């Protein structure tokens, strides 16, 4: 809401534009600059600008966290992220995930989680 | 050293070298134990002169092949590591090292295994491939990976889920392992496959025709037009 | 030694206040291939103020040093020294280090030990 | 003697019994390999190195096949090309399609040798797919991706033979053979990070470094590690303004191709807690200030304080370069002070081994001298913490030849058998008059290794007396072909500091300073600074001294300057700046030049050439880089410096203690490193992950 600047003056920003993504409040990487820091360091170029028009992509980490775990019989799940509707090669390189250890195990490419059962 | 070469030694020393030389031909001299197993009427374990004919060995010790010499597919002379003998070579072959090597097999441990016309040779070789996959120590890459690849290929050849040119590829696959490994388990693993291809290619071709008519059309690696990856698995295909 | 500095057209600061290094690339610790280690590289030491800084608009790395990405390749240390003298460049030669040779025998992994084993070799 | 053979038509002569791959390398023939490595035992499991030998009927493993006279070898036959393709085909069939996400990508020997020697396309399309492997946790330093493992066993051979960490091994059999610990155990060794270099594939990777860079985008700079006094040669890989990672480079006489985990992973301490602007204390808080403001404040404090003679005390920390120490000493002397101290305990007084001859504070046997050892006495020193790669060197010598090692001091967890003779000076007296003294008398290459931690004791002279007497007697320990007396420094700056005589005068250790200048000095305590004292801190990280300071000056770190460092050997080595310093920080000798001009005493060199001159004035060996030269004064030094002045010293009854409590945090950079803090908690002895039984 109120961000104190290096000048010592106040910048007001609506709460919804301080969120890192519409579906997530906080950063998901140590190197990632937060929205608050971005405004504090770039406010000059945000003056007389409409924040509601700026790009606000959804954070993919929450979206992938919403996908249910796939359960597999053996020791090895196979993933390729393929599009069964289109032609050609539209997924990721086909890899094999070991599910012997307890818990779920994520595809390195697409984040889909597999588990033995 | 082996226990039979050591165990015979005191008898050899007592009776003299010339006497032991008197049995069997040149360079294959003495008397070996000949365990006989498989599809003979009467399995047995016995000792005999080297250079004995195979037909005579079978008929006179084991009661002969179950069904008669007409009903013989093949014989593995020596254990699983040596290439199998077809029906028409064992009618004339002597149980030496020289004679077996000349027909491109070996004496090995003189463990005879006969396979009659009722059994599947492809299944037997597949079982040998499974054995070699289980017995690899895993030290050296050509054996540690090639035995597993050989087992996958033989599982597909057992049901016919393969293309005919892949036989040649399987042959080339054995040459990846042979001569490249630390020890001779790799060569042992390569040999039975090569015997199978050389002697029973048309058997494999028939099984492939049976699958292609029966189930469907197969791509290299055993894939078919309905087969794809779904939620962690491969569906649309048998998966040998 | 001909003073080709004065015919090249390069800035004077290059032959006045810059230092170059002449060396051979070390064998990388990550790989067993040595293909890049035979050439003699010549490249410039960095200048503190002008080397690299963060752009305030998008975050790119700016630079004021026009030599920062330049590297010359020479077939010998002597060719490189000759060229550097002909350009009036102050240089430093970093002599390369090489692996000392020793005799390696596979059989040494199995030498009989007469006393207590110092370690269990495992293979 | 050397024998002779032919390879690809060429004639090569090599020592008898050497492996064929060694002769191929000597004759300039390239042979592909995975499991072979110059520093590990021969394995012969990858089968990539096959060649034809006319006597041999089938291709042989080059790495394990001994050369013989008249041998004829061909590396270029059609059979050899076919075998290379066959082996690569078998290697790639279960390898995961991971290159886009794998950290090895672009510097991968599997990728490169696939390109050079393999098929252009695979044949493996099996519908049952590939083998997959569990991942394994072996601590916070080495991330594992074990699908990629090609079972070369380099990691196991290194962990067992070189580092002495037998927890690593291979379990199971056949296709299910797995590298690991068979149960959850850390790979617990100060040398562990080296396995990341040794792994040909991305199976073992740098965990703090993961996913941050590709090799083609990195500037590579050859420089010198300063985490200890060995002076390991390193390559710093940086991009733009930040340092990405630190890797060893080969110096067969120093670290040979290894570094320790501090040298490898404390680099992340260089991007946090950095000093970027001058600070001035005002009340209980620091305030940012200009350079002009801060230098003026130092000058005004000097005018007010008005130190006479040795009321201006200068302290040099563990990480400083020689040029900075020289400038600081020259300015301090021009102020009338002789109070140039070191940052170690009792460093207010001069060291008891003396400063007159270099051989009184150095590793007089070179580091390479340890290769020749037959008996070693360790006196108050734990090499595994003080000099990790030298500890590995001792272990290698011990493994390959008979060698007797005994130590006086704290019980040490060692990677080689050690004979404990007790923790006291009386124990040392007994030992040098007893059986191990006789061992030393009888040996061909003995050496006595004295720790820098004994120097820091009050009773130090006592020890240096005892050893000295023994050395002055035993010709095997000190004669014209071999000096077996060795002081092992722990800090990269101490040898150079003694080289320039950065040592207090006798009257200076009496005085109570009114002004203290700390140059990278973060071992200082509350007790060592008078309350009324005006404290200037000059450094690159904010750890301890900066907290004590009145004025803080930002200086460059070792990756940001081309400095001189003298290692324990007396070897003078020159580094190269990878990046520039952050923010408003400055090269440290230039800081001292400016502040001396503010103080009236403006120093006589403002250029790098002039500073190197001045260094040559102080000591001619500081400008002779990568060179070690013996002293002609070996006998004089021992009598004049160790036995002479130390007679009066009375030995204490206090036992010798461990010099460094925590290996992982020792200086300001390592104590600024999140990786070092994580590793310090992770690798603690009381944690079952670090306990085999
Ligand atoms: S060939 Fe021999 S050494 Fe190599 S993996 Fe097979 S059993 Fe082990
Ligand atoms: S180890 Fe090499 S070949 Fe394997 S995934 Fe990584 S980069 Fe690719
Ligand atoms: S983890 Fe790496 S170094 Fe260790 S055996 Fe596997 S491939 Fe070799
Ligand atoms: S390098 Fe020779 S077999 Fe591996
Ligand atoms: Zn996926």
């Amino acid at each position: 809401k109120s961000i104190i600047s290096y000048n010592g003056n106040t910048i007001e920003i609506p709460e919804e534009y301080t969120k890192q993504a519409p579906n997530r409040d906080s950063t998901w990487a140590p190197a990632q600059a937060s929205k608050t820091e971005i405004y504090k360091n770039n406010m000059v170029r945000f003056e007389q600008k409409d924040l509601s028009k700026q790009p606000m992509p959804y954070a993919g980490i929450e979206l992938i966290a919403q996908q249910p775990v796939r359960f597999v019989h053996g020791n090895t799940a196979v993933c390729d992220g393929a599009n069964h509707n289109g032609p050609g090669a539209q997924g990721h390189p086909k890899i094999f995930i070991n599910v012997d250890a307890p818990g779920s195990h994520a595809c390195q490419y697409c984040g889909t989680r597999y588990e033995k059962e | 050293t082996n226990v039979e070469t050591v165990a015979v030694a005191p008898t050899i020393l007592r009776r003299g070298g010339d006497w032991f030389a008197s049995f069997g031909r040149e360079r294959n001299s003495g008397t070996k134990l000949f365990c006989i197993s498989g599809n003979v009427n009467e399995p047995c374990t016995v000792e005999e002169e080297m250079s004995i004919p195979l037909r005579e060995l079978l008929e006179k010790h084991c009661g002969g092949i179950k069904g008669g010499w007409d009903n013989l597919l093949g014989v593995i002379p020596g254990g699983c590591s040596v290439p199998i003998l077809p029906k028409n070579i064992c009618e004339d072959v002597l149980m030496d090292f020289d004679a077996l090597k000349d027909v491109q097999s070996g004496l090995g441990t003189a463990a005879v295994i006969v396979i009659n016309k009722q059994q599947d040779v492809i299944r037997a070789i597949q079982r040998f491939a499974a054995f070699y996959k289980h017995e690899s120590c895993g030290q050296c890459t050509p054996c540690r990976e090639g035995t597993t690849w050989l087992l996958k290929a033989m599982d597909r050849f057992r049901t016919g889920q393969a293309k005919e040119r892949e036989i040649d590829m399987l042959y080339e696959l054995t040459k990846d392992i042979e001569g490249h490994t630390i020890c001779a388990l790799g060569d042992a693993a390569a040999w039975p496959i090569q015997g199978l291809i050389r002697n029973f290619r048309p058997e494999m071709e028939t099984r492939m025709k049976k699958f292609h008519d029966e189930v469907g059309a197969v791509s290299v690696g055993g894939w078919m037009k309905d087969a794809r990856v779904e939620k962690g698995k491969v569906v649309g295909a048998p998966l040998p | 030694v001909p003073a080709h500095e004065i015919v090249s057209g390069a800035p004077a600061e290059l032959s006045r206040n810059r230092v170059v290094r002449i060396y051979q690339q070390a064998k990388p610790a990550t790989q067993s291939g040595e293909y890049g280690t035979f050439a003699w590289r010549l490249d410039w030491d960095i200048v503190d103020v002008a080397n690299r800084w963060e752009n305030d608009l998008i975050g790119w790395q700016s630079s004021g040093d026009y030599m920062q990405a330049t590297q010359m390749k020479f077939t010998s240390k002597e060719s490189a020294i000759k060229f550097a003298n002909k350009q009036g460049w102050d240089f430093y030669i970093q002599e390369p280090h090489h692996r000392k040779f020793r005799v390696k025998q596979y059989a040494n992994n199995f030498v009989h030990s007469y006393g207590k084993l110092k370690h269990i070799r495992t293979k | 003697a050397e024998i002779e053979l032919t390879i690809d038509g060429h004639k090569v002569s090599i020592e008898a019994g050497s492996a064929l791959i060694q002769a191929c390398e000597k004759a300039g023939v390239t042979v592909p390999r995975y499991c072979y490595h110059d520093k590990l035992a021969i394995a012969g499991n990858c089968r990539m190195c096959l060649v034809d030998v006319e006597r041999a009927p089938k291709p042989v493993a080059s790495c394990a096949y001994p050369v013989a006279p008249g041998m004829v070898v061909r590396t270029d036959t059609e059979r050899v090309k076919q075998a290379r393709e066959n082996v690569m085909e078998m290697m790639l069939q279960n390898h995961p399609l991971d290159c886009p996400v794998c950290d090895q990508g672009g510097e991968c020997d599997l990728q490169d040798q696939s390109m050079r020697y393999g098929r252009d396309r695979g044949r493996f399309t099996e519908i049952t797919g590939k083998r997959s492997t569990e991942d394994k946790n072996i601590g916070p330093l080495v991330k594992t991706s074990m699908n990629r493992c090609i079972h070369c066993t380099r990691c196991v051979r290194f962990a067992n033979d070189i580092a002495g960490a037998p927890e690593l091994g291979s379990s199971g059999r056949g296709n299910d053979m797995q590298i690991g610990t068979y149960l959850e155990k850390n790979l617990n060794t100060e040398l562990s990070g080296n396995v990341i270099d040794l792994c040909p594939v991305g199976a073992l990777t740098n965990k703090p470094y993961a996913f941050r860079a590709r090799p083609w985008e990195l500037k590579k700079t050859e420089s010198i590690d300063v985490m200890d006094a060995v002076g390991s040669n390193i390559r710093i890989d940086s991009k733009g303004v930040e340092v990405m990672r630190v890797i060893p480079r080969v110096h067969e006489d120093v670290n040979e191709e290894w570094i320790n985990d501090k040298s490898r992973f404390a680099c992340d301490g260089l991007k946090t807690q950095r000093l970027t602007t001058p600070l001035i204390r005002v009340g209980d808080k620091f305030v940012n200030a200009t350079w002009d403001d801060a230098l003026s404040t130092i000058a005004k404090a000097y005018q007010q304080k008005a130190p006479k003679g040795d009321e201006f005390k200068a302290v040099a920390g563990a990480l400083v370069e020689v040029e900075s120490m020289v400038a600081l000493k020259d300015m301090t002397n021009a102020l009338g002070s002789e109070n140039t101290t070191t940052d170690t305990p009792n460093g207010n007084s001069a060291p008891a081994h003396g400063i007159t001859f270099r051989s009184n504070y150095l590793f007089n046997s070179s580091i390479a001298g340890i290769e020749d050892a037959d008996a070693i006495l360790l006196v108050g020193t734990n090499p595994r913490r003080e000099a990790a790669v030298m500890n590995a060197r001792i272990r290698k010598a011990w493994l390959r030849q008979e060698l007797e090692i005994a130590s006086v001091g704290p019980t040490l967890d060692a990677t080689f058998d050690v004979a404990e003779l007790g923790n006291t000076h009386a124990d040392l007296e007994k030992a040098l008059s007893g059986e191990f003294g006789e061992v030393l008398k009888n040996a061909k290459n003995p050496l006595i290794i004295v720790g820098s931690g004994i120097t820091d004791r009050e009773d130090a002279g006592a020890f240096f007396n005892t050893i000295g007497k023994f050395v002055e007697s035993t010709p095997s320990v000190l004669n014209e072909n071999w000096n077996g007396y060795n002081v092992l420094q722990r800090s990269a700056s101490r040898a150079g500091a003694y080289d320039i005589g950065f040592t207090p005068s006798d009257e200076a250790s009496k005085t109570t300073p009114k002004m203290v200048w700390l140059l990278g000095a973060d071992e200082v305590a509350a007790s060592d600074i008078p309350a009324d004292a005006f404290v200037v801190y000059q450094g690159h990280n904010g750890d301890v001294g900066a907290q004590f300071a009145d004025v803080v000056l930002p200086g460059a770190a070792y990756t940001e300057k081309a400095g001189t460092y003298v290692n324990t050997e007396g070897r003078s080595q020159i580094s190269r700046a990878a990046t520039g310093p952050p923010g408003g920080a400055r090269e440290d000798w230039k800081i001292l030049r400016a502040v001396s001009e503010y103080l009236g005493v403006a120093l006589p060199y403002e250029d790098a050439y002039e500073v190197r001159d001045r260094l040559a004035e102080i000591s001619p060996s500081l400008v002779r880089y990568d060179l070690v030269e013996p002293t002609v004064f070996g006998d004089v030094a021992v009598q004049h410096s160790l036995v002479g002045p130390n007679g009066s010293v009375t030995p204490s009854s206090a036992p010798l203690t461990e010099t460094i409590e925590n290996f992982y945090m020792t200086d300001s950079i390592s104590r600024s490193s999140p990786t070092m803090a994580k590793s310090s908690i992770a690798f603690n002895k009381d944690n079952k992950k670090n306990q085999a039984f």
